[PDB]
């Protein structure tokens, strides 16, 4: 029943390709990154960090969150393929359920409901017997949605900030000062006193949970 | 080649660019001093009213020396574009 | 340093084989002269030799710095050769068949870091 | 015979085409993308080929750490070189660039800062205006001889290094802005009057001025002042190439 | 974790390899008991080991400029 | 010691990730930052080419890092040559004076958070950090200190823009734009105090 | 007159290196992409969703959508060919057959007689003969103009929000206060609310 | 006389190569390409319409653009070279007449002329004596020239509704506010109920 | 002279070196660089499409560069080819009215600077110039001339945005992008004064002058 | 009138009738039907091999030149 | 329902199943089976090879669709 | 009044009248006239055979240097 | 005097030689321009 | 003195003793005393061995130029 | 064409070989003829003429009473020498178009 080695051989290196598309889909890679680049939105300052920064903290913050995902497939799957005890198919079909529970966890229902409907499947009796191709499309709509929830809530202290500026300075009736210029080093003096990097990250991370 | 022929390349080019702009820019700050007097006299001021004239001045100074611009501007490149291969270095 | 290290035993190998490939054609050409000692290197020494000490010659008529040693007779001869013609033509393939296998195993190492290299 | 000894030739023409190629790709005219890629390489060959049998070639393996030192060492060297050279074009941009931004020419800049909305169209003209000058004074000829002769001050060979040496170059980043002010300072005072100049206007009848009267009028005369002052950049051009020359001779010693 | 596991692969490519040629080594000076046919084999493996690592690491390669390449 | 062409292999891979390296170990993060600041401080976007203050953090990395190469030359290029230690045993004891580094610019909250985000309990001393907890918490500190840098940046500016706007105010003025009168003054300035070089050996400083 | 093997694998392999053209030309990816770069453009974020995601959405979308198209095929066309019951030029003559029926679906009749009259083509009678040459430009036309006009129907809602806060600020005299800073987080907060991404996804899949 | 066989196998594979060249410079791909992009510059966005759609879209024009000339070349010469009846390089030089023709009708005189003279010519005589490595250049000019003739009269729609919306967003007072961001929907509008793509189609084909 | 197996191993290795003869021996290189810096200039980076630059390059260098093929041809190849001049000399012979036209287009400053770095001897005359020191040489005078010629080209497509914004600034939109408007402007001015027809006269001029 | 299309599906069914000519005379030959002989059963087989190869090569050009036109950046 | 995941699946299935039943035949005539013939052997494992040359040749090509299809700017 | 493709013309034809005066020395060698000497149509044929390998290695050559060149970005 | 077995194993080791600083300085360049191409 | 110099002078040597081993064996085929089959052979031999040398020598010269070409810059 | 000049002298060497070949074959068929002379060609001579076809008379050795001077002894040994001088031919003209042919391949 096992696969040949070539055709192993041949289907791992063919998956190897899939590595940044199953990054964005399957992985909380694609709620930070977005985050972030609101984040750098917020603060006035599009050029912010670069953008290589960005990507690899949000790189190191996904590996981080998906530790727990990624023992339970090296425990459950991977580990008998190295010690031969499995086939390349049951390892596929074993490593992928803890991976399936953490994306349905974050799936919205509507989604799901929106996908199912749209192919037409048949009555889902559960959770556990949904399948990859309805729950991919709508775990990344519900990534999508809830980025964009933790976006706008963050753009929040700094249209505060904005709004109270420009409020003090048209009192004063210094009508023909541009607010964002002044408020763009109260932006980064909240976001330094607060602890804002930290606090962020560990925001995500709690909400990834 | 020389220095000297560039920059008055650069003059000679920047000086047609001003004689392109000349007119529209002050037949546009005509309307708008002649504006703000009009509403200093009047006592009037609404930021809005001086932007109305503007617009319509600054057109019809296109309908009236518009050909003028386009012919000047052609010549100029033209005679650029003739004289290239001999200032060449 | 490290590539010529890592590629210098096998062409060490390979050039002591033409060596002893010569020394053996000697013998073949010399095969019916008479008052003619067969003459053959031991190859493992002498490449040992190499290895650790690097080709030396004695001139440079120039030729290398092995040890010539005579080869046992099997049954004697009244002209006086030592030159027995079946162990020169075993040898001879022999040797062919070793000089080939060195050429396969450096060709091999040389595409095995080509391999690497290009992109 | 038929030896063609093969090492001793790339070894010979490796290091100075590395030191070449890497000031190529970094001195300003040579280093611009129009440029094809092979006539770049190109011409660093030729002068490698012209250079190397010259110099004492070096024996160091290619396969060692101390190839990676050699290589890293070209390539500082070549960025340096071309970087200290970009420095005075990067300062005419800053000038220009001010100007223009004087002339109201990008007023969203004060109000949406990096809101990819920016047209310095001043700082082009007098970027291209620089670069047609270097051209004009033979500036890159200049570069080329340069790069040949730190050879020998600082032969192809691993030797040791300094340090305040490279804040200097760093340091450098200073003239960018101290000339730029000067060229400015040539217009960009009389704008300053001209906008006070203004300001008494505004001090009479309130409002109905500024923003109707004040931009086409500060406008025209940024461009006929700046017109007229276009004569002067040019020895101020050889100012800042004979700045950027010497710093680099003194500097790279 | 990911970078041991990367290391364990290059270790075991690497001892394929130096198995191989201590193997052709020993074969070369005449040393009994090793044959031409196992010599041959060990090295066209330790090849195909090697191909597969330089293959992987292409993937990979790929993979991580293809993720930094990303505009946030 | 292994292969020599798995040697080869693993040199050139490591060779693809020297833009990571540059960002995310040494400090060239901080100086990018302090840049950008400071020309979003001078109200110009574009006065200094993106390229030229590249070049610049570039330089200043360099010499910054001179102390760190210094050691790495003597405990790692010295002694892979005198073959005491090489390869494996070396590596890490070249890399040793970027933990140190690293270790010295990072916070302790970064740390505490990368730790508890990675279930590492036993980490008791301050030298056995692992790379994958100390590197992003690294650049995070990174992050905080260019932002509090570009404040500190930021002051001088938005006092003198203030000051004009408030005499443009006071002198009867109500609609004149004060950033084209604050402009000229604030290079006037940053050039008469020579902000440059001050800043750059604030940065130095600030290690 | 069945294809050898050999040509029948060459054939099969040429038709594979046409796959991008056939999903961007003969599917619905094309009206889903131009959707999806409209409404990034619309809310002000110009690349907050990173393009890889919205082509993965859009080919899932696709999937699903051609889906009932893929299974005609399927029964009618590839399974005869797979148990060797008809050739391969009938098999695929067949599978063109609701392929065709699916993009006549979603054609406008005036850009099918101008590649009609363009082509010099003789009187057709009904929709059952109009060549392929001739139905996929009109086809991609129709699917551009389609994609345009709900591109610009979405962006009437951001239109709206932009404007209100604009005059808000306006009216309060806020004159150097730039509307989008402010308008941003609202956008955002608009398309979050009416449940955005789903019910935008879902209307894009009820046009087709 | 005739070329042997391997001889025309050997030229015939080896022409296959210039295919992209002789699409590119020779037909009216350059000018369609040409044009496309240029509305895409002056929609308002830059890539809304994918690269690929296009691409195979200009490509379809051109082949029905020049169905009539690729007729005639198969008449005069595809179909009595294959039939044996004529050589392979008396097949080409009749088949270059229909092409001859087609570039000809679309030469600037200009750009002729001026391509004669650099290339020598003196006592040129009838329009049937312009050599190909003539006549080609002053094609591609004249081609060149024509695309930015039509794309700077493309852009005017779209530059009017830009300008009209500045100068009422700013008389009305909301100066603050981006132009562009609301003109996009409009220029979108404009290009769906005008029927954009379809008229461009008919102007571009009546071009010719 | 060398065995007819030599000759025709040389010839076909010497066919290999085509692409570079035509971009550091010939016309081709201004005329690129000249095309790059005006399609960088009209605001078009993919209009005419490469292929279409470079086949009008191709064709323009072939109209150039026609008497120096010519001379090659009457005084090297046709000798050659009649077995009355050698493989080794047809080189010779031929190398040098390519050598005469790289020399007449090159600068004084160029070849003294070649003449220096490689430390040759007094050149009383242009007829003891090398190769070695003409190749780059003409390298570097294509180069700037090529680069002279596209900086005074950039000139009035620039003069023109500066005017457009300055016009969009009096009346005080200053919201409006001024690229936007002064592309369709600058495709106006392009095909009014003979855009094309001036740009290959006035090159194909610099190059016989 | 003219079709690509047509005139490459005639050509890959010329092809085809000669590869199954060919097979069909070998498979004639192998049952032992007298009439046929081996040099034109090798004869026809080694066209049949020539034609398919051409097929190939004019294939390889096309796809080829295909990939070049449709990558081009508008 | 169709799904391009299990027609991959089951050419993969395929291609394998090939494979393994030339490689069972022969092992098998290496341990000197008798009904076994050479001639068969080398046919099926050739016929493998096959198979297995048009499963990588269609990985490759479904590869390239792939890549050319995400690496679009939307 | 050199030309290029004037060259390529002259040179094809060398090529194909040798191969064809190769062809017609066969032809008339197996057709049995007297004065042929198989030798003399040995020698000629793999003369052409040289000849085409000429034409194609030279073919070869310019297609990779035209491409190369129309490869380039400007 | 040399024979072919050294030429050709010298020959191939400047080859390879070569090889590797050509595909080391394509990293070292590759890596510049990406760190000049960023953004600040 | 210079690498083209030392190509020139392989190419050079190769072409002479190629002309040296057919002028031989144009020697012996004419039927002139002195000349043995034995040395035509050799010699024959020997020049076929130099010419196959040649050609590698071209052919990895030539693919080393295209690699260098390749680099981008 | 250049191509024939170097191959030129092998083929006329070859050619003549042949031509002698048959000429000794057909004194060795008409050995029996009563009153017929041997005839032979002076190959040198010939492959001067050629390179910038007259038959020659054997010089008897003994005197037959039929008038024919063909001798058994004599021609066989021009015949086995002409056969092989043939193939030493053939086989300079293979390794010179050998020769060629791997210059090109490639």
């Amino acid at each position: 029943q096992s696969w040949s080695l070539s055709v192993q051989t041949l289907v791992f290196i063919t998956s190897l390709t899939f590595l940044p598309a199953i990054l964005l889909m399957m992985t909380s890679f694609t709620r930070i990154i977005i985050v972030f680049g609101l984040l750098r939105n917020a603060l006035g300052t599009p050029s912010a960090p670069p953008n290589q920064v960005l990507l690899g903290l949000a790189l190191f913050l996904t590996f981080f969150i998906m530790s727990p995902v990624i023992d339970k497939i090296y425990v459950d799957a991977y580990q008998p393929f190295s010690e031969q005890k499995i086939s390349m198919q049951e390892a596929l079909d074993k490593g992928a359920q803890p991976l399936r529970a953490f994306m349905l966890r974050q799936t919205r229902e509507a989604d799901l409901a929106l996908f199912a409907r749209l192919a037409n499947s048949g009555p889902l009796q559960g959770p556990e017997a949904v399948p990859m191709r309805i729950l991919l499309p709508a775990y990344v709509t519900s990534e999508l949605k809830t980025a964009f929830q933790i976006g706008f809530t963050i753009f929040i202290p700094f249209l505060i900030i904005d709004l109270v500026i420009a409020s003090v300075l048209m009192a004063l009736g210094m009508m023909m000062v541009p607010p964002a210029t002044i408020a763009l080093p109260f932006k980064l003096m909240l976001f330094v006193l607060v602890d804002g990097w930290q606090l962020l990250m560990g925001s995500l991370a709690q909400s990834f949970y | 080649m020389t220095p000297e022929s560039v920059m008055m390349m650069g003059t000679e080019a920047m000086k047609v660019a001003l004689a392109l702009a000349a007119p529209l820019l002050l037949v546009a700050l005509i309307t708008g001093l002649i504006i703000s007097i009009l509403q200093a006299a009047t006592q009037i001021n609404e930021m809005t009213l001086s932007f109305i004239p503007k617009i319509v001045a600054v057109f019809i100074a296109i309908i009236v020396a518009g050909p003028w611009m386009l012919n000047l501007l052609l010549d100029y490149v033209r005679t650029l574009f003739s004289n290239l291969p001999y200032i060449i270095g | 340093d490290r590539l010529d290290a890592a590629l210098r035993f096998q062409q060490e190998a390979l050039n002591l084989r033409a060596q002893r490939q010569e020394i053996l054609a000697a013998n073949i050409a010399n095969a019916d002269t008479p008052g003619y000692q067969a003459r053959d290197i031991d190859f493992a020494s002498e490449l040992k030799k190499v290895m650790v000490r690097g080709r030396e010659e004695t001139g440079g008529v120039s030729s290398p710095a092995v040890d010539l040693l005579y080869r046992v007779p099997d049954q004697p001869s009244l002209d006086g050769n030592t030159v027995d013609m079946d162990r020169e033509r075993t040898q001879f393939a022999d040797n062919s068949l070793k000089y080939q296998m060195g050429l396969t195993v450096l060709g091999s190492q040389l595409k095995g870091m080509m391999n690497v290299l290009q992109g | 015979v038929t030896s063609e000894q093969w090492l001793y030739w790339l070894h010979l023409y490796f290091w100075p085409l590395l030191r070449v190629l890497a000031l190529i790709s970094t001195a300003p005219i040579l280093s611009e993308r129009a440029i094809p890629k092979r006539v770049k390489l190109g011409l660093g060959i030729m002068i490698t080929l012209v250079i190397a049998p010259s110099l004492p070639a070096n024996d160091t393996p290619l396969f060692s750490i101390a190839a990676l030192w050699l290589a890293m060492q070209q390539i500082l060297i070549g960025i340096a070189l071309g970087f200290t050279m970009q420095f005075a074009f990067a300062a005419v941009r800053t000038a220009g660039e001010f100007i223009g931004l004087q002339m109201g020419l990008s007023f969203a800049t004060f109000v949406d800062p990096g809101s990819h909305l920016n047209m310095p169209v001043l700082a082009r003209i007098m970027d291209m205006l620089a670069m047609l000058l270097f051209l004009t004074f033979n500036g890159h000829l200049w570069l080329i001889s340069l790069l040949v002769d730190t050879f020998h001050t600082l032969p192809i060979g691993s030797n040791p290094v300094n340090s305040n040496a490279f804040m200097a170059l760093a340091r450098a980043g200073g003239l960018i802005f101290l000339n730029g002010l000067m060229l400015a300072l040539p217009v960009i005072t009389l704008l300053l009057t001209l906008n006070l100049a203004l300001g008494l206007l505004n001090r009479m009848a309130p409002q109905l001025s500024i923003f109707v009267i004040g931009f086409p009028l500060t406008l025209t005369v940024g461009i006929m002042l700046m017109a007229a002052l276009m004569p002067l950049i040019a020895p101020f051009c050889e100012h800042l190439f004979s700045e950027i020359f010497n710093l680099l001779a003194d500097i790279v010693s | 974790s990911f970078a041991g596991q990367l290391h364990a692969a290059l270790d075991r490519i690497s001892d394929r390899q130096a198995a191989a040629r201590v193997q052709a080594e020993k074969f070369t000076l005449g040393e009994p008991g090793i044959a031409l046919n196992d010599v041959m084999a060990d090295m066209q493996k330790a090849s195909v080991s090697m191909q597969m690592g330089i293959q992987v690491r292409n993937k990979l390669v790929a993979a991580y400029q293809e993720v930094m390449s990303m505009q946030v």
